[PDB]
């Protein structure tokens, strides 16, 4: 049992760090497209 | 000689128990894991909904 308890441990830290790299990354896009989304206003009669 | 046949059967049988707790102390604590499981769990159902 602690050997499945420290290896489940060990996968959520896994799965922390996954979200954490999905997060940034995400964050970046999120970015990114409000950039875009900036750009966009700045090229827009009406 | 029964009482020591039987003495030294519970003296092997104490030492198989410390041979195995000895193992079982080279691991972290149970409860402990369990908290920062639970810390864990919610930790990351909060990243996964932001996510």
């Amino acid at each position: 049992q602690r050997k499945r308890l420290a290896e489940k441990y060990r996968e959520c830290l896994s799965n922390k760090e996954k979200i954490l790299k999905e997060i940034e990354v995400k964050k970046e896009y999120l970015s990114s497209l409000q950039p875009r989304l900036n750009s966009i206003m700045q090229a827009s009669v009406q | 000689k029964k009482q020591i046949l039987q003495a030294k059967r519970i003296r092997k049988n104490r030492q198989e128990y410390d041979a195995l707790a000895k193992v079982i102390q080279h691991h972290p604590d149970r409860h402990e894991t369990l908290k920062e499981l639970e810390a864990l769990g919610k930790e990351l159902e909060h990243l996964s909904h932001i996510k």
